[PDB]
């Protein structure tokens, strides 16, 4: 009060000094349930895979891609994410996802990478210079290997020109290396384009089958349909906290309300366009949003020449949110004044018909 | 697959007036007796909407009407169909309606709502007729001539199967099915509402707030739509695939939206009970 | 310890390093199998003697040379001449038969003195 009035002698009366405000204790973020994750549970555990020249592109558009189950699993040999960090995969949205599944030899897995060249890249499947996605590969020598030679997987070896990024060729015309035209039959420079691979159960590292898939992420003029799985928190009702209900934000105490919303309405607003009620996206219950307690701090004190005792008043603040008698008045919580049942002339006006005075072993009374 | 429909009497288009309809919830915000005023694309009160009907009179008289033109899609449309039986079983949205661009297909084949977003090749007269036989006498839906092929599908949705009451009752109308389509930010919003009524003259008079039903993120452009009707194939009506048709008790209205200002009124529970147009009848201003 | 990589995974699960006996007939001649598809195995009935101890290092050097030149087409997966492939293992077998290596591994006693008579005898035998 001395600093507010800029004087060492404070006269008898009530003076406003500061403003009280209940600071938020913790912050909660709530989101709806995460069901029907993606067809990733079937695109990785498929029993049959296609060749490298006939790779299948599965439509992954509308499903919550759970990248945590793929990054935490310690069953992938090569896991390199280009243009994006593996940890930030569950914090960004995308438009369309495509998983190209195909089996390739182990010693030539390094050819499927941006900026790399070789024999399988420019002839079977080539990646652009810039790529926004990850690569997943795992050894499949346990089940994709039979005694006698596995001639079920083939690959395109001979081509007349380089392939474009994300290009798939179906025509299997015979290659021509010389000036003599190939009349549909093999000859000197007329060879078959497709060549079969040999997968034996006794082969060493490098020649074993490795099921490698490619994830492609693209962003165009369309609403994002695939996002990362956001995690919720616990619901704490009766305390000043920071809430986040599916994009919303603010600060207030969440008390159980009785406003029966409509089956499609999410949050409610009272007059003057203020968010006062939201629905929990998980339990579908409604609750009110009351702002946290705040108000001016007034210090009732007599003259400095009389005494140095003071009475603190929190205007419009209940006594249960303040943290030497503590008495609750209709004007606010008053601390430092003894409430008496007698009636005297109003000396220091407080409010709501209550006044304070410095009388009788000697303290401020209300 | 594409089969035309000949022997159809042409008539000038009819018009009616929608007194107070097309009012939908602009956003998912609960309001309890606050009388909010919003600025969005609604249907103006007492507008001039088009009336498409399908009448068929027995004998060598009457008119054979089967209305399903390619109507434009100007900033949203209002579809209200006074149906006696299940005849209107879907719509078609798009710009080119061919393999050039993509098109939205929301069609019902008597099982459930089937929504597909691909580059179809729609015919010039798509329909989903019924077949009425003498043995196993029950209205069955065996007809699909909407498009020829389907390639480059982006979005698809087929809900759980369900029965369909294709009984061709005779009498008055039973219910009204209202729909408000709008696409401003890629999302295709649909606002549906079901209200029983017992008139066969014009659009019912009253007030009913349309609630949001689905929100499909497609991102495609929509400039012209078309309504898909049903047909009846029974005895005493011989003909080829492009003839021998019959219908009746089928009518749907189409109204275009425009930027307007409305003073929506909410009750103690959050439902819109009344509204006024600020750009008409200055008593409402 | 010199710089050569470790053995392959199939080398420890496909090699028959012990004579099965009378259950089946198998030749115990030390041979270096160069399959060419990442699998390398040695066929030898290695006993607990010293001659077999150095022949094992000879075969391992052969396998190392095979894995070294396995990074070339089939028409080149071989030594430079007809003597290098054997010499690569022979030099290892000669350098591994030294008493210093045997006493460093734990075969020869550390307190064994290196007299010149044994060195002269070894040089004469070589
Ligand atoms: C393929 O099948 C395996 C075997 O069930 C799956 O591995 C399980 O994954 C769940 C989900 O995290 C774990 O709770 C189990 O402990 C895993 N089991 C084993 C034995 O590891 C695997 O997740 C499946 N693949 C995909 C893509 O879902
Ligand atoms: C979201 O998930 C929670 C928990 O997985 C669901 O809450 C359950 O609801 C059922 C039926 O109402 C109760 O029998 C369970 O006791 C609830 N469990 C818990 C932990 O509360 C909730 O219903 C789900 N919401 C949606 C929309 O699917
Ligand atoms: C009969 O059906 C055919 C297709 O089943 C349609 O013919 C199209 O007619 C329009 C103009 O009349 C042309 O622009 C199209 O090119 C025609 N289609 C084809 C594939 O050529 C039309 O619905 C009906 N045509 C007639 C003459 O009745
Ligand atoms: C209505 O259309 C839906 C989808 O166009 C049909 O559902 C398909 O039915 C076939 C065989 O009846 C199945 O092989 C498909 O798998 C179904 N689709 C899906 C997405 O599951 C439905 O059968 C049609 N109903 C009628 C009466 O024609
Ligand atoms: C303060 O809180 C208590 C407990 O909830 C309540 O009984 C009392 O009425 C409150 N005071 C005021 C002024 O609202
Ligand atoms: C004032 O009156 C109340 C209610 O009768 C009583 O509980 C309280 O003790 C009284 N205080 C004094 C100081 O008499
Ligand atoms: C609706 O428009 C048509 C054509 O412009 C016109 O003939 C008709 O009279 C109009 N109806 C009303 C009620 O104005
Ligand atoms: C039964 O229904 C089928 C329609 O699938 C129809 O073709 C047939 O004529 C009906 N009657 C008999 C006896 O099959
Ligand atoms: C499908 O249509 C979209 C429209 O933007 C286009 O980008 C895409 O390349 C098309 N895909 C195929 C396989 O035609
Ligand atoms: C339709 O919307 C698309 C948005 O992807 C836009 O590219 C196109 O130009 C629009 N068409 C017209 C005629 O404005
Ligand atoms: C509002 O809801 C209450 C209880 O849910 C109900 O008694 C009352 O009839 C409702 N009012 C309207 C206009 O629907």
């Amino acid at each position: 009060t001395k600093c507010t009035l800029k004087s060492f002698t404070v006269e008898k009366g009530i003076y406003q000094t500061s403003n009280f405000r209940v600071q938020p204790t913790e912050s909660i973020v709530r989101f709806p349930n995460i069901t029907n994750l993606c067809p990733f549970g079937e695109v990785f555990n498929a029993t049959r895979f296609a060749s490298v020249y006939a790779w299948n592109r599965k439509r992954i558009s509308n499903c919550v891609a759970d990248y945590s189950v793929l990054y935490n699993s310690a069953s992938f040999s090569t896991f390199k994410c280009y243009g994006v960090s593996p940890t930030k995969l569950n914090d960004l949205c995308f438009t369309n996802v495509y998983a190209d599944s195909f089996v390739i030899r182990g010693d030539e897995v390094r050819q499927i990478a941006p900026g790399q060249t070789g024999k399988i890249a420019d002839y079977n499947y080539k990646l652009p210079d810039d790529f926004t996605g990850c690569v997943i590969a795992w050894n499949s020598n346990n089940l994709d290997s039979k005694v006698g030679g596995n001639y079920n997987y083939l690959y395109r070896l001979f081509r007349k020109s380089n392939l474009k990024p994300f290009e798939r060729d179906i025509s299997t015309e015979i290659y021509q290396a010389g000036s003599t035209p190939c009349n549909g039959v093999e000859g000197f420079n007329c060879y078959f384009p497709l060549q079969s691979y040999g997968f034996q159960p006794t082969n060493g590292v490098g020649y074993q089958p490795y099921r490698v898939v490619v994830l492609s992420f693209e962003l165009l003029h369309a609403p994002a349909t695939v996002c990362g799985p956001k995690k919720s928190t616990n619901l704490v009702k009766n305390k000043c906290v920071n809430f986040n209900f599916n994009g919303l934000t603010g600060t207030g105490v969440l008390t159980e309300s009785n406003k029966k919303f409509l089956p499609f309405q999410q949050f409610g607003r009272d007059i003057a366009d203020t968010t006062d009620a939201v629905r929990d996206p998980q339990t579908l219950e409604i609750l009110d949003i009351t702002p946290c307690s705040f108000g001016g701090v007034s210090v009732i004190t007599p003259g400095t020449n009389t005494s140095n005792q003071v009475a603190v008043l929190y205007q419009g603040v209940n006594c249960t949110e303040v943290p030497s008698n503590v008495f609750q008045t209709r004007a606010g919580c008053l601390i430092g004044a003894e409430h008496v049942n007698n009636s005297y002339e109003c000396d220091i006006p407080i409010g709501a018909g209550i006044c304070a005075s410095y009388q009788t072993s000697q303290s401020i009374i209300a | 697959q594409c089969v035309n429909l000949t022997t159809r009497t042409q008539l000038p288009p009819a018009y009616t007036n929608s007194f107070t309809r097309g009012v939908y919830y602009p956003d998912k915000v609960f309001r309890s007796s606050v009388l909010h005023s919003t600025q969005d694309l609604f249907l103006p009160f007492f507008s001039n909407v088009t009336w498409f009907h399908a009448i068929h009179v027995s004998g060598t008289n009457g008119t054979k009407r089967f209305d399903n033109p390619v109507l434009p899609f100007n900033d949203g449309v209002y579809f209200a169909s006074t149906e006696k039986s299940n005849i209107i079983r879907g719509w078609i949205f798009g710009t080119t309606l061919d393999s050039k661009t993509q098109s939205l297909l929301i069609v019902n084949n008597a099982t459930n709502v089937v929504i597909k977003v691909c580059e179809f090749q729609f015919c010039n007269d798509p329909f989903l007729g019924v077949y009425y036989h003498k043995n196993n006498k029950s209205w069955m839906e065996s007809e699909f001539r909407v498009y020829s092929s389907a390639n480059n599908c982006t979005f698809e949705y087929v809900s759980q199967p369900f029965l369909m009451d294709l009984e061709g009752k005779q009498g008055n109308f039973k219910n009204l099915r209202e729909f408000v389509f709008k696409n401003i930010d890629g999302y295709f919003k649909i606002y549906s509402k079901h209200t029983p009524i017992n008139l066969v003259r014009d659009l019912p008079q009253g007030f009913s707030a349309l609630e949001p039903l689905v929100d499909l993120p497609i991102g495609i452009n929509i400039t012209r739509f078309q309504t898909l009707l049903a047909l009846h194939r029974s005895y005493l009506t011989p003909g080829d695939s492009s003839s021998g048709w019959t219908a009746g008790a089928a009518a749907y209205y189409v109204g275009y939206l425009q930027p307007r200002t409305f003073l929506l009124k909410y009750n103690e529970n959050g439902t819109i009970t009344d509204a006024v147009d600020c750009a008409l009848d200055p008593l409402s201003e | 310890s010199v710089g050569l990589p470790n053995m392959t995974q199939g080398f420890w699960e496909n090699s028959m390093l012990t004579d099965p006996g009378n259950v089946q007939k198998a030749v115990c001649h030390p041979t270096a199998w160069d399959l060419g598809k990442g699998d390398f195995r040695i066929l030898m009935c290695t006993k607990v003697t010293m001659d077999d101890f150095l022949t094992a290092h000879h075969e391992m050097g052969h396998i190392q040379y095979d894995m070294a030149y396995a990074a070339q087409p089939f028409l080149l997966r071989n030594g430079a001449n007809e003597g290098f492939h054997e010499a690569v293992g022979e030099i290892m077998s000669l350098s591994a038969a030294t008493p210093k290596h045997l006493k460093s591994i734990g075969l020869l006693s550390p307190d064994f003195q290196e007299d010149n008579e044994t060195e002269i005898n070894f040089l004469l035998k070589q």
